[PDB]
């Protein structure tokens, strides 16, 4: 709903391990789809979902040059902003190999089906910038044995006690809108004075392409967290997993956390009201991912050891627009 | 005088049956709004394009008996927190078709059923329901005086009934209400329908009780005590209970089918009639504060 | 024919062939301004479901949730009235006349079964209480609350009186004998798992029998080897008259199966657009089986 | 966005002379669309958009018969509720002549084009509700000689002095929301205590079927109201007026009110602050039709005597949701 700011993408754009996962992907994608005797006469259908100002653009001819195979490009974007930045490297720099397209990939009408379609629509809960709408929307371009990279996306929860956290949602309090709106509501912020109570587990997971006749991105989870200390539950953290392709992996989980990679920070759903839990005791959460025609949103809730109260019903407080 | 009214699960001609009860001396009616048996499928085909209509008609009754004789029920295979996937998606577009309909229809109330220990999944749905439209329906959340599980027969030769008392386990049906209302955020639009069962449990299970909102109190037939003549009586521990909800005031509602058949239906609504009349007679604090109860002034400073 | 009524309601709910061939059918009406039920005998089926081309109707007060045939004129019905209603046929076969209908149940009755005797029955309903009938006497012998939550089958054994199953909305399958003062025993999983919905005795192992559940899983058990047939609740299962039987399976997805003794499906049809409600077997072409769903068909399948 | 409850529909179903000027529009439609000659052969297809429960069915009925023609009906509901009692009347009364659709016309794929298009989706300020936006995602199954009834819609307003409904309108502040909000939303009111300052003049027009190649519902008037006494306005007075068929109309303007047609009260348009106006001077309002592909919204400013704010500036206080 709203378009990324020039110096967002530059400073999301200098992690290195992230686009050269990426490469790697698109590598050993390519190689395993074109045999070494078709490698001049096949072209490969790529299309960045997606593409910003051009790294996945850049990775993917350099992947194209590691592999020795030959591609066709499709740099798909819609804020025309990046767009601007897009068409003059289009211009000066890659030629006629990228076709620039300022489109939103749900809507864009596409002169010929995709091999390989690649996107970067991933947030810090995974699914929370809506990457499962988009490439829903895109896949019917697909070719009808065609790969997503990334071809799934995990999402992790885990429970937290901060009192440091949980008096900096206190304040977030605003005028002109509701008193407690502001628990209500997800928040991307770097973890620091909190103390983790139980392993993340995981919660919505999501696979690409979704061949499923009726395809519903609606989602309901339950976890339960065995705490071994007494201690005071503020919050749940938020982190994510995904599989680019086969065994190249991109994660923010602290167990399994892809190092030097400072592209995603982890997100934090606090709760209304502190929960004060017992050595022993389970904590039980619940989540829902719900959408309508318009915006998308979760809602969640505690229930043991005792209830909370489902927190952002109906996307009173947070929703995210599609 | 007291507010009373019927349930039933099976109502073949509306403005038939709603006249027969309302000639037995009951104020209203507790119906399913759709066909309780009729189960409808919302994702998967062929059964999702099932030709309508999909429930009677809104015209078989004037906007006023739908407002002030009517009281929704839920179709009982709507269930929200099943294990299973598809059920429980299907669930949820039922309960809002089946709320939307009863604020279509103008409801001053619908029934929802605690039975079990998970409704939290039930609890969202109507929470949703609540905040999405502009309506003031209330919602009578039937929660069992005791479980059925904690009520049945020790007959089942390998699974018997725990005859030692569990203080709290006996607590279990208000821990149901507790959650549900605490996961509702305490709307005030969320009321209990107290079941009351054929042997009642301790008095502390009872004593837990009347601080919550009590807006009906259901009494089946089959508690009814037989006496000399051949009308429906109550035991003396049932008519304590009774007298306490007619002080915290409530509205009775009687289900089940008629088990004394020597005489018609409305001997068990006149012998709560019975008990009104013959209560404990209100003192002059009684009579004085009545109509003050449960209001809020701020205090007086008259300095 | 007289009595009958003009229109049979659209929602076919049960359907039981007679020794001599002549199909029983049930119908109720489970939307529209009037929600009643009707008992319908074609000794045509091709005929069905034409009110025209009927040897006898009628119409009950309300709907019909389930029925079965007790012995060759009479008809048990599960009325949502609460009643167990039973109706008998004509001399000359072409009407229909309540004999009792009985109102001890406080809720829907969705299950009947007639025991092995033919002068007993026993009926399972939404209230949690299961009743044993004495169909001559017209009053109900015992009622046993055993279960948890709404009853949804009863199926009686084909040889012992005293014996039938259970399966309730309360993850629970129980046995019963009468003649044991604590009649019912819980059968089942080592773990809770999916609620079970369908019954069927096995007509030549009195031990024997299969359950389907609401997840769309038919099993078999002995008082192991189980197969996923239907994506959706497994509403009933009926067995072939054949001297090794055929396991006939239905379903809320529309479609119903045919399996053989290790559960391995032979016939599949998907001809219904509704839920596929009732299957009966042909008492004299042993490879065709009758078939009635909500969407107003009567289905006739050949078997290999 | 929201469906209409029963008794809705019921007393604004109870407007004798609403429902007989729609009569006599299709009756006059249907015999100048086909001649004596071909009264039994050609059958007219009409298609009811916004159907309700079937007062405008049974209006196409008995025009039907007035006329002596014969048609095809289709009954186009979205609302499932009201939908309940159009299938009742369905089977056992309209028969197979009514096709019962629960469907929005925007989205429904329809088995054969139409001849005539009835639509009853107007509000107090004509197009408040979205008629617009239905009819054009619903004039694709339009024949393309085709009739919508109604065929056009004009909205009016006019500047009003009123201390009582100021005060109101002022009284409607809400917790938990701009403290200023009430001031930026339309409320239908049956206006008594006030004093217009100048005669309605026309402000916003739209028309149906829209044959222009780029559809743009968005609007931008400016409108000059010549007021001969000292005053104070504080809001201005919002009615319409629309071209059924010919000469058949409906009007709630005060001038031209179609008698005894209680069904649309007028709308109210405040402004924040009351603005003082002198013998001789000029009231000049500017008013916006603003639309993005989610809501809909009025703006509204007055720039003389002297400028008001922009009000609803993005509908910030009051949407339209499509
Ligand atoms: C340079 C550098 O050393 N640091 C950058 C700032 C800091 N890190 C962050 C991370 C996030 C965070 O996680 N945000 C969630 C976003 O969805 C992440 N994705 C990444 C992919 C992407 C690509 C292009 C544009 C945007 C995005 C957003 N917020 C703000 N500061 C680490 C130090
Ligand atoms: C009976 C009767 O004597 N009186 C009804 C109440 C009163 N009048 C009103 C009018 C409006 C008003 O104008 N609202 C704006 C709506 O868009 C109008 N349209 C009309 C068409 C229609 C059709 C079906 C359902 C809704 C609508 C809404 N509000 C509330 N009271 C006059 C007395
Ligand atoms: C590079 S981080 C995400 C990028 O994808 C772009 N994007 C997100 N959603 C879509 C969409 N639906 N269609 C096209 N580009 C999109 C964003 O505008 C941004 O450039
Ligand atoms: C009778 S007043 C307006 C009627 O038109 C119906 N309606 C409004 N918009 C649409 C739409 N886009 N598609 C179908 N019906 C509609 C409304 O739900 C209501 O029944």
């Amino acid at each position: 709903m709203d378009n990324l700011e020039s110096q967002t993408y530059e400073v999301f754009e200098k992690d290195p391990i992230k686009y050269s996962q990426y490469q790697q992907a698109i590598y050993k994608c390519l190689l395993d789809r074109v045999p070494e005797e078709e490698k001049d006469t096949n072209v490969q259908v790529l299309m960045v979902l997606g593409a910003g100002r051009g790294p996945l653009v850049n990775a993917s001819l350099r992947a194209a040059k590691q592999a020795d195979r030959r591609i066709k490009l499709y740099a798909v974007e819609k804020n025309p902003n990046a767009v601007v930045t897009l068409e003059n490297w289009q211009f000066e720099e890659w030629g006629s190999q990228v076709t620039v397209v300022s489109s939103d990939m749900r809507e864009w009408v596409a002169p010929e089906k995709a091999d390989i379609i690649v996107s970067e629509l991933l947030g810090s809960f995974a699914d929370n910038e809506l990457s499962p709408e988009c490439l829903d929307g895109a896949q019917h371009f697909l070719k009808d044995d065609g790969v997503s990279i990334p071809g799934e996306y995990t999402s992790f929860l885990a429970p937290i006690s901060s009192s440091k956290l949980y008096n900096e949602v206190r304040a977030c309090r605003e005028k002109d809108r509701d008193p407690e709106a502001q628990f209500e509501m997800p928040y991307v912020v770097r973890l620091h004075n909190f103390h983790q109570l139980s392993a993340p587990q995981p919660c919505f997971t999501f696979s690409h392409p979704n061949r499923d006749p009726m395809i519903d991105n609606n989602r309901y989870c339950t976890l339960e967290f065995p705490v071994e200390v007494n201690t005071v539950l503020h919050g749940f953290a938020g982190y994510f997993e995904t599989v680019l392709y086969q065994d190249i992996t991109l994660s923010i989980r602290p167990e399994t956390h892809s190092p030097g990679m400072f592209s995603w920070f982890p997100i934090l759903f606090p709760i209304k009201q502190p929960i004060t839990v017992r050595e022993g005791q389970t904590i039980c959460v619940r989540f829902w991912r719900c959408s309508n025609s318009k915006k998308v949103w979760y809602e969640w809730a505690v229930t043991a050891p005792v209830c909370s109260a489902i927190h952002n019903p109906t996307g009173r407080s947070y929703t995210i627009g599609l | 005088r007291v507010s009373s009214g019927r349930d039933l699960n099976c109502v073949p001609e509306i403005a038939d049956t709603l006249g027969a009860v309302a000639k037995q001396g009951f104020d209203f009616l507790c119906m399913p709004v759709f066909h309780p048996r009729f189960k409808r499928e919302f994702i998967q085909e062929p059964a999702k394009n099932r030709p309508g209509p999909q429930t009677r008609s809104d015209l078989l009754l004037s906007g006023r008996d739908w407002n002030t004789l009517i009281v929704g029920k839920l179709s009982p295979w709507i269930r929200p927190d099943s294990k299973v996937e598809k059920i429980r998606r299907n669930s949820e577009a039922a309960m809002l078709q089946e709320l939307n309909f009863g604020a279509y229809l103008g409801l001053p109330a619908f029934l929802l059923p605690l039975n079990q220990e998970d409704n939290t999944n039930l609890a969202r749905v109507l929470t949703n329901h609540i905040h999405t439209g502009h309506h003031s329906s209330m919602f009578w959340m039937r929660v069992p005086l005791v479980a059925p599980e904690d009520l049945r027969d020790d007959i089942i030769e390998n699974a018997p009934t725990t005859h030692t008392e569990e203080y709290s386990g006996e607590e279990k049906t208000w821990m149901w209400w507790h959650n549900f209302r605490t996961l509702c955020d305490y709307s005030k639009r969320i009321a209990v329908a107290l079941e009351i069962g054929a042997d009642l449990p301790s008095n502390h299970v009872i004593d837990r009780w009347l601080g919550e909102p009590i807006k009906a109190a259901i009494l089946p037939t089959s508690i009814f005590l037989t006496n000399k003549k051949g009308f429906p009586v109550l035991s003396k521990m049932h008519q304590r209970l009774i007298f306490r909800l007619l002080k915290l005031e409530v509205q009775f509602i009687i289900t089940g089918t008629n088990h004394h058949s020597e005489k018609e239906f409305c001997s068990y609504l006149q012998y709560l009639e019975y008990l009104s009349q013959n209560r404990p007679p209100p003192n002059a604090y009684e009579l004085f504060a009545k109509g003050y109860e449960d209001y809020l002034q701020s205090p007086l400073q008259p300095l | 024919p007289p009595n009958a009524p003009a229109c049979m309601e659209r929602q076919l709910e049960a359907a039981r062939y007679r020794s001599d061939g002549a199909l029983l059918l049930g119908a109720s009406s489970l939307s529209g301004r009037c929600w009643a039920g009707s008992l319908w005998l074609f000794k045509d089926p091709c005929a069905a479901p034409n009110e025209g081309f009927c040897s006898a109707g009628v119409q009950t007060e309300a709907g019909v949730a389930d029925l079965t045939w007790v012995g060759e004129r009479g008809i048990l019905v599960a009325s949502d009235s609460g009643a167990v209603e039973l109706w008998e046929l004509d001399e000359n076969e072409t009407l229909i006349v309540s004999k009792f209908c009985k109102y001890e149940h406080d809720d829907i009755v969705s299950t009947v079964s007639v025991l092995s005797s033919g002068t007993q029955a026993v009926s399972g309903s939404k209230d949690i209480c299961i009743k044993v009938w004495d169909l001559a006497q017209q009053v109900v012998l015992s009622s046993y609350r055993a279960h948890a939550a709404q009853v949804t089958c009863v199926a009686a054994s084909p040889h012992k009186d005293s014996v039938f199953l259970s399966c309730s909305e309360d993850n629970r399958i129980l046995l019963w004998d009468t003649r044991c003062p604590k009649p019912a025993s819980q059968i089942g999983c080592s773990a809770p798992g999916y609620l079970p919905t369908s019954l069927a005795w096995h007509p030549q192992q009195s031990e024997v029998f299969v359950f389907g559940d609401e997840n769309g899983t038919v099993s078999l058990v002995d008082t192991v080897l189980s197969s996923a047939v239907h994506s959706q609740c497994v509403t009933g299962l009926v067995f072939s008259p054949h001297s090794v039987p055929f396991l006939a399976s239905l379903s809320e997805d529309c479609s119903l199966a045919v399996l053989d003794s290790s559960l391995s499906e032979l016939f599949r049809s998907q001809a219904h657009r509704d839920f596929v409600r009732d299957a009966t077997w042909s008492p004299l072409n042993h490879s065709l089986l009758t078939t009635v769903g909500w969407d107003h068909q009567v289905v006739h399948h050949v078997v290999p």
